């Protein structure tokens, strides 16, 4: 069911290749869409006109043909530009646009070759079943605001702990993972708690 | 006249002199993108032939131009429907906002849809709406997702983006305080966190004066 | 004038020495009868795909 | 229908996914012996996230999945003959 | 007579159904933006310059709009500014030390060490830059005291 577009291309262009056959055998107002039984059947004079006619609609239809194969190779060329700036941005590299290149924290992609198209594997990175916890802004210890380096403040209840925001690894919170930036008058919710000294 | 492309400005460039910014404001804009146009479809013979039947004779010995646009407007409909298919359903599950507004600060009560109109939008969707305003053949096709569809799926990921930021699009949505999840956007282009825990007063006074700016903004200009 | 469509009674005043009625398009619209000062209304009748 | 005029199908007062689009949300599904139903599309499910200002969700495991991206790249090339297409 | 009204409305038809064609195509291009801008911006926060906002994108809020969509972009652009003087290291104890993540910055008779995009004065210290090399390389080194807690 993936494969839509691939077949979908392949069954517009046999479809417009049979339009096109189609057109080929038709009267455009005509006596006979056969034209060497219109010119021996009939006088030079009517011959041209019935040929003149013919011409004037197999024309039109190989200009609407020529007309429709540009906008297909428009959208193409669109399609080819998008699948380049994947595989640029996305296989040679790793990327932090978000819902880019598979859903969900990208790692690495593998590229795959198909009929008139190209197949992408995207391995991403999705979390798991969480655990709901309580959390503080910063922690106060001698009358100075402590905030963490890089994780969040975690209590599990009864003590606190410091972890990254994306896995549970409790950390012991010591004044190696945290910097003081002033005292504890402005920060909201600031709760007292012990800091380790090394 | 002649048109002037701006002002003159000289930077004082020196090889021992720095410039750092001691303040800052915030600022809200706008941007407007189409998504979709309307479904019409037009019909072969009641627009060439009406009513008559040499004119349908006529009109069969010229091939069969008539499948050809049929078949280009049932693409142009159904692309037309995938555009907006693709731009607003992006959220698997359907968010929605806590009764309590515990935001700090934030105000969002432009945004947030209003519980009184039959079709729900906020204040800046009914402006929206406001602002913009079957004889030979022709016909309208009505649209797959109709607006009440559109603004439910725009509240969800709304509600998504304030109650759990940017954990809900890749996995499942994890709850966080808004102050600590604009302390992240803070860290996320260089600013410490301790510059927002002490300025939350005058982040969200900001924001609601842009806020309001831009309502005033898009009901008086048309 | 000749059409196909149906009749209905709709509520467009026309002016006393006028008789015939138009749109934005330039088609026929509403046509006064003759005989009773009656202002009819003209929309084609039930059309579409299956 | 707010599209059409629909006979032969029933309208349950349930809300399925849309497997057959019809138009202004109405849909249409082969489900239970087993009829063609009509009823309105859901945009999905409804969850609550419980947001307080003291609440932090940390994930404590996490799975490795791998998706797939099909896009085209190049059409077919066909040129035509003028004079060979017209005048045979 | 009536197949050249024939001709003529098929003419007219395809013309239209043309420039319904290309104007499609514009308008599912403009919706590709769209989508793009909201999975890239909405959902996350985006580091592209001038892309989602003027300035320093920080969140963005969609809206609703008759056939489209509008954002709003809450960005974070600086303020007033002020003149000081820099230098691109410290030499104390005859060694170049480089600020670990900040801006040398100097009041005018003393020195200090300030991040970049805000004004927040520190003391230059062990924990603050890292000591690499010596003092012969570096254009622009001038001499402080590197206090050690
Ligand atoms: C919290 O963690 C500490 C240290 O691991 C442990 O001693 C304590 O029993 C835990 N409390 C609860 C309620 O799990
Ligand atoms: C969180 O909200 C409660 C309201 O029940 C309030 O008492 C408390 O001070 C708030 N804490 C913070 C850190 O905002
Ligand atoms: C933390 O300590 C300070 C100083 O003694 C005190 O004023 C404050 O109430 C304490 N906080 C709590 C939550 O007990
Ligand atoms: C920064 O600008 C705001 C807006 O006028 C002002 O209220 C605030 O006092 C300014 N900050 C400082 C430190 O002056
Ligand atoms: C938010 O703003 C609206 C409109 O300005 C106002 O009616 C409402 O009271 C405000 N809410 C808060 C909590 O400030
Ligand atoms: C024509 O005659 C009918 C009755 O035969 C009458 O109702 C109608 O008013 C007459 N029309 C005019 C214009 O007098
Ligand atoms: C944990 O959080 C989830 C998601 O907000 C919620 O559904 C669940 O009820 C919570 N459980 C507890 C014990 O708080
Ligand atoms: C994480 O999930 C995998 C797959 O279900 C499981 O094998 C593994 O034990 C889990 N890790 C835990 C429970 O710590
Ligand atoms: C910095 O110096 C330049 C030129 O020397 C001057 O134009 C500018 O106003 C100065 N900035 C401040 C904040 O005084
Ligand atoms: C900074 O320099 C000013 C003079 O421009 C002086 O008044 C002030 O005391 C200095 N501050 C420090 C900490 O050296
Ligand atoms: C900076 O430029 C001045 C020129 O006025 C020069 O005298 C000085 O040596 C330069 N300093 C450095 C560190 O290049
Ligand atoms: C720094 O100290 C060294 C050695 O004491 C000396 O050679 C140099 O001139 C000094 N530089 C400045 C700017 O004082």
């Amino acid at each position: 069911s993936a494969l839509g577009k691939l077949q979908d291309v392949v069954n517009q262009n046999a479809q417009a290749l049979n339009t096109l056959v189609k057109q080929l055998s038709s009267n455009f107002g005509a006596i006979s869409s056969v034209l060497n039984d219109i010119l021996s059947r009939l006088d030079p004079p009517e011959a041209e006109v019935q040929i003149d006619r013919l011409i004037t609609g197999r024309l039109q239809s190989l200009q609407t043909y020529v007309t429709q194969q540009l906008i297909r190779a428009a959208e193409i060329r669109a399609s080819a530009n998008l699948a380049a700036t994947k595989m640029s941005e996305c296989v040679l590299g790793q990327s932090k646009r978000v819902d880019f290149c598979g859903k969900g924290y990208h790692l690495m992609s593998f590229p795959q070759s198909a009929p008139h198209g190209v197949v992408f594997l995207h391995v991403t990175y999705v979390p798991a079943q969480e655990k709901n916890f309580t959390t503080a802004p910063a922690i106060c210890h001698d009358g100075k605001a402590h905030f963490p380096r890089e994780g969040v403040f975690v209590s599990n209840g009864t003590h606190w702990f410091v972890t990254q925001r994306n896995f549970y690894e409790p950390q012991i919170i010591t004044t190696d993972n945290t910097f003081v930036s002033g005292n504890c008058d402005v920060v909201i919710g600031i709760v007292n708690n012990t800091v380790y000294d090394p | 006249y002649t048109m002037s492309l701006g002002a003159e400005n000289s930077v004082a460039y020196s090889n021992n002199s720095i410039a750092i910014p001691t303040n800052f404001t915030i600022s809200v804009t706008t941007e407007i993108l189409p998504v979709s146009m309307t479904k019409t479809s037009v019909d072969c013979t009641m627009y060439i032939c009406g009513d008559s039947t040499e004119c349908s004779n006529l009109l069969l010995q010229y091939g069969s131009f008539c499948t050809q646009l049929n078949r280009a407007l049932t693409g142009i409909a159904v692309e037309q429907d995938k555009n907006t298919q693709e731009v607003f359903a992006q959220v698997k599950q359907i968010y929605k906002t806590p009764p309590i507004k515990d935001f700090g600060g934030f105000n969002f009560s432009q945004i947030l849809p209003d519980p009184s109109k039959p079709s729900k939008r906020s204040f800046i969707e009914d402006l929206l709406f406001n602002k913009v305003t079957k004889f030979n053949g022709l016909t309208v096709l009505p649209p797959l997702l109709t607006d009440e569809m559109i603004a439910q799926y725009t509240s969800a990921l709304l509600a998504g983006t304030i109650t759990s930021g940017w954990t809900f699009g890749a996995g499942a949505a994890l709850q966080i305080p808004f102050a600590m999840q604009m302390a992240y956007r803070f860290n996320g282009i260089g600013v410490t966190q301790n510059v927002l825990y002490e300025n939350q007063k005058l982040i969200a006074n900001q924001f609601n004066s842009a806020i309001g700016k831009i309502q005033d903004s898009l009901s008086s200009t048309a | 004038l000749t059409g196909t469509g149906v009749l209905t009674e709709s509520n467009k005043k026309f002016l006393p020495f006028q008789q015939f009625g138009r749109d934005i398009a330039d088609t026929t619209d509403a046509v006064r009868d003759p005989q009773t000062l009656e202002i009819l209304d003209i929309t084609p009748c039930s059309f579409g795909g299956v | 229908t707010r599209a059409g005029c629909l006979i032969g199908a029933e309208h349950v007062n349930n809300s399925y996914e849309c497997d057959i689009p019809i138009g202004a949300g109405i849909c249409a599904s082969y489900q239970t012996s087993q009829s063609i139903i009509a009823y309105t599309m859901s945009l999905g499910a409804e969850n609550s996230v419980a947001y307080s200002n003291n609440s932090i969700a940390i994930p404590t495991n996490f799975t490795i999945s791998v998706t797939t991206e099909i896009l085209p790249v190049s059409m077919t090339k066909t040129s035509v003959d003028c004079t060979m297409y017209i005048c045979g």
